[PDB]
């Protein structure tokens, strides 16, 4: 019933290559990955758990 | 800032306190879960174990809508009928608390197909897992066969692998009526009950032979499910409760005090 | 009939295998490995009753709500290892629980139908929002007023305290949802039914723009990249997935021979860089989110995990197992 | 070289016991999930039996070895406080522990309130202060030394330091160590092997158609009563008549009592839970 529409409405959608969006996200993840404590570990003076 | 501190310490030394209070009263009353088909008389046993007329009324307005869909010629026919509907005689989780001699107790009742909520309760000492025994003949697999396809997925879980079993049979007035009168015999449902034949070990109460026979051949049905799967920290004890019997809460309290024995004795290798 | 709806979805499968030109392994592949993670125990939160359900990181980085089925909704301080609040709750089972940005709200409900949240600033109940069918799963708070719940009916509801009634209501989910996770802009969220498939759903609109259904068990958990254009799945099923919404299918599968466990929580770093995983064998595993290769092993519980969380500062990520003991594992 | 071989043995003795509690009680205490109320107990049981090791058996094989006392006078008095100290905390701690088994079988639904682990921690305490009563007062005021011309001697030597004591305290401090721990331990596993055997009876008649008790039952008694029960009666019997007790026998039946305490851990600490936190430590 419904489904048909729904499924009609959501085929309507831009699609991005996964080229670009891996490449985008792999951008971020380096971009971002200096103020990451669980990737490089803190400090002991200021880590707040310790 | 030191008072701010000893603000907090007084704060967690009364919440300490409060709460060793609870786990106290948690750790002294047990948990039992009521898992039931819905149309196998639950609430029979939890009346049992424990506007209005409007409902009453209520109740038989969805019979008599029922019958139609499926007055007085056709409410003959429509009581032959097998459908999902009330008892023809008279015409949102629960918790039911209960302490027997001494002890406290607590039972949960569940308001379903994917029963992913059922690794949640794995704390509670016993499932008092309650199947009507005279609704072998009623049909949607056979409503029996159906209750049987349920007690071998709870049984046979991961996350249930130490909880037990408590298993009622309401309906055995009803079951020994529908054997007497030979319509809708077990054979023609279950073809093993023409192989069957009565348990030599039995006691039986002062019935006619084919009305045990059948009963006997359920519970062992139900049971065979219960020991096809390891042995220990699982247990079933089947009951044949009547629709009035006064004495199913001694029946519960002894088989919790069964329960509790037999983990114990499992633990420190003993049993 | 079905026939329009069968091709449709034959076209929309056609479309994504379209779309997809290199695999995230291809580009990804040449970029340095995390390397080994070693991860201490730098908390451990005791006297909790019974095995937690659910728990969710304050907005300041440093209290955290639990809830176990005991009926204890105990709110911890965990630099200092001391619990400020222990809420009791009417309702003796809790699916999950939530703590609101602003930190004055703190929602809990369970396996009764009725949703509670309690005003912080003794403790009391604001408005318990019962217009709502089964149990709840997850819920999560988009402001002071606004909260949307899970559901065990295949309904996600968003709820307006004030009002206390849905604003609106989400469908098209198969089985019941299990677990949902909100946008870093708060506009859209996604939510992990148990009918293996995952839908993001459109706030304002209230229709599903996508739908995500790669696994093959019970999605049990679902969270956000910190970029908020990619969404990690964690089934019933040991595999666990990384999804993503422009590129609109799925693009990375996390599993290994070893592990047959179920999975409960999943949870992404401050960068990204590490999904951290739970399972129902004991442990909590650490992924690589580009190389798809573990890089540790986290443990210390005697039963099975059952939460996560990572601080908004990213200091330290929050474990609580059935094992009635929560852990700060920085 | 007939000594070297029983130095040897005694040395391997030693070295096994103080293993086996220490791995036990690092165990217990290491891992949260094997914290219990009856695991105090067992914990409780396993520090004597590491004390009672590290401190009388090796100053025993030395002075069984060596023939000579070469510390003084006063700190062997110590000593045989310290062993009887250590014997009867290991013993009054394994009646604890099957009290605790019979309290957890006999009354199920009671256990859970009856024990508590501030329960637990009051019974150790009195249990560890009734032993100190009944071992380091009664030796270090010198109640216990003897009265005849006999050892009067071996008491003012300071190279002699045999164990010579009243027909009194070889009667009382046994009875007290010993005879009561057996007599309550007796009748729990009595009481708990009628339990089994009922549950037993109600399977078969239940599930039929579909003893390991007594071997572990059995296991667990005569463990304890084959290695302490003959040292205790020859206890009695050496102040009953002294004639027929030689030296060597009451060393060797003591040393049996000894050693019973290294075979504990190993008997008391078989569930799964504990093998799996062995094969984690190591
Ligand atoms: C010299 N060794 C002592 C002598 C008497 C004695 C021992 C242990 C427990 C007791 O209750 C005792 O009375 C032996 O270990």
């Amino acid at each position: 019933r419904k489904l048909v529409e729904q499924l009609k409405m959501e085929a309507n959608i831009d699609r991005i290559k996964v080229s670009k969006a891996a490449a985008d996200l792999m951008a971020y993840c380096e971009a971002h990955a200096k103020e990451d404590p669980l990737l490089t570990p803190v400090p002991a003076s200021e880590n707040p758990f310790r | 800032q030191r008072n701010e501190e000893k603000a907090q310490r007084e704060a967690n030394k009364k919440i300490e306190k409060q709460l060793q209070k609870d786990k106290q009263v948690y750790r002294a009353t047990h948990r039992l879960l009521l898992l039931g088909a819905g149309e196998s008389g639950k609430s029979t046993i939890v009346k049992q174990m424990r506007d209005i007329k409007n409902n009453l009324k209520e109740a038989i307005e969805t019979i008599v809508a029922a019958m139609s869909n499926l007055v007085r010629a056709c409410y003959e026919r429509s009581n032959e009928y097998q459908l999902i509907d009330c008892a023809q005689y008279f015409l949102g989780i629960f918790e039911t608390k209960f302490q027997v001699d001494k002890v406290n107790f607590h039972m949960f009742d569940v308001g379903d197909e994917r029963r992913k909520w059922i690794q949640c309760f794995n704390d509670v000492t016993a499932i008092i897992f309650v199947v009507a025994s005279s609704s072998y003949n009623m049909v949607i697999t056979n409503r029996l066969q159906e209750a049987l396809n349920l007690f071998k997925s709870i049984w046979n879980n991961r996350w249930l692998r130490t909880i037990s079993v408590i298993l009622f049979l309401n309906k055995q007035d009803l079951l020994a009526e529908k054997v007497l009168a030979g319509k809708s015999k077990i054979e023609d449902y279950f073809p093993e009950f023409a192989r069957y034949t009565t348990p030599e070990d039995a006691t039986p109460e002062p019935e006619d032979p084919r009305v045990t026979r059948a009963k006997y051949f359920i519970r062992d049905e139900f049971l065979r499910i219960s020991t096809a799967s390891g042995d220990g920290r699982h247990y079933c004890y089947p009951h044949f409760t009547c629709a009035v019997d006064t004495e199913n809460i001694r029946r519960v309290f002894n088989d919790c005090r069964d329960i509790i024995q037999r983990m114990h004795l499992r633990q420190y290798e003993l049993l | 009939l079905r026939q329009e709806a069968e091709q449709l979805k034959n076209q929309i499968r056609d479309a994504r295998k379209a779309c997809a030109d290199a695999t995230l392994s291809q580009i990804t592949n040449n970029i340095d490995p995390v390397g080994r993670i070693q991860m201490r125990t730098r908390r451990t939160l005791r006297g909790h009753l019974a095995k937690i359900y659910a728990m969710h990181w304050g907005t300041d980085s440093r209290l955290l709500v639990s809830a176990s089925q005991d009926g204890k909704l105990i709110i911890w301080d965990s630099y200092t290892t001391n619990k400020v609040h222990a809420i009791p709750l009417r309702s003796s089972w809790v699916m999950t629980c939530a703590y609101a940005p602003s930190g004055n709200y703190v929602a809990c409900g369970g396996l009764d139908n009725i949703c509670s949240i309690y005003n912080l600033k003794n403790v009391r109940v604001s408005r318990e929002l019962a217009g709502h069918t089964g149990y709840l799963s997850c819920c999560r708070f988009l402001d002071d007023n606004q909260i949307v719940t899970s559901s065990g009916d295949t309904t996600c509801a968003l709820w307006d305290i004030e009002t206390g009634q849905q604003t609106t209501t989400f469908t098209g989910h198969t089985g019941d949802v299990m677990s949902l996770s909100l946008a870093p802009d708060t506009r859209l969220f996604v939510s992990g039914a148990c009918d293996a498939s995952a839908k993001l759903w459109d706030v304002r609109e209230g229709m599903c723009r996508q739908t995500f259904t790669g696994h093959e068990s019970d999605i049990n958990a679902i969270c956000f990249f910190p970029n908020g254009n990619a969404f990690a799945t964690g089934s019933d099923d040991a595999t666990c997935r990384l999804f993503d919404l422009r590129a609109d299918q799925e693009l990375m599968t996390y599993s290994h021979d070893n592990i047959i466990c179920g999975i409960t929580s999943v949870s992404f770093s401050k960068s990204g860089r590490l999904l951290l995983a739970g399972y129902d064998d004991f442990n909590c595993n650490v992924w690589d989110a580009l190389k798809a290769d573990r890089a540790g092993v986290l443990a210390g519980h005697d039963n099975r995990v059952s939460c996560l969380g990572v601080t908004d500062d990213g200091m330290a990520v929050a474990t609580g197992s059935w094992d009635s003991f929560l852990k700060i594992w920085n | 070289v007939w000594v070297v071989g029983m130095g040897i043995v005694m040395s391997l003795i030693v070295l096994a016991i103080v293993f086996g509690n220490v791995l036990v009680i690092t165990a217990i205490a290491k891992f949260e999930r094997l914290q219990t109320v009856t695991n105090y107990f067992i914990t409780s049981l396993a520090c004597a039996d590491l004390v009672m090791g590290l401190a009388v058996v090796p100053f025993g094989a030395a002075h069984i070895l060596t023939k000579t006392w070469t510390f003084g006078n006063f700190w062997c008095e110590f000593w045989t406080s310290i062993d009887v100290l250590c014997v009867t905390a290991s013993i009054e701690t394994l009646c604890v522990i099957a009290v605790d088994r019979y309290f957890a079988i006999t009354s199920p639904f009671k256990y859970q309130s009856l024990l508590t682990k501030n329960k637990a921690r009051v019974i150790i305490l009195m249990v560890w202060i009734v032993s100190g009563l009944t071992s380091f007062l009664p030796i270090q005021m010198h109640w216990y030394r003897a009265t005849h011309q006999e050892a009067i001697n071996c008491y003012a030597e300071e190279t002699c330091c045999d164990f010579f004591t009243n027909q009194a305290y070889a009667i009382a401090s046994s009875i007290v160590s010993f005879y009561v721990p057996l007599v309550i331990m007796v009748f729990v596993y009595s009481r708990v092997f009628q339990e089994a055997k009922r549950q037993l009876q109600k399977i078969d008649k239940s599930e039929g158609r579909f003893h390991k008790a007594l071997k572990t039952l059995g296991i667990i008694m005569g463990t304890f009563t084959l290695c302490w029960l003959p040292f205790f009666i020859v206890n009695i019997v050496h102040v009953i008549q002294d004639n027929l007790i030689r030296k060597e026998v009451y060393i060797l039946l003591n040393w049996i009592g000894y050693v019973n305490s290294g075979f504990n851990p190993l008997i008391y600490c078989r569930s799964p839970d504990f093998r799996i936190a062995f094969q984690e430590l190591l």
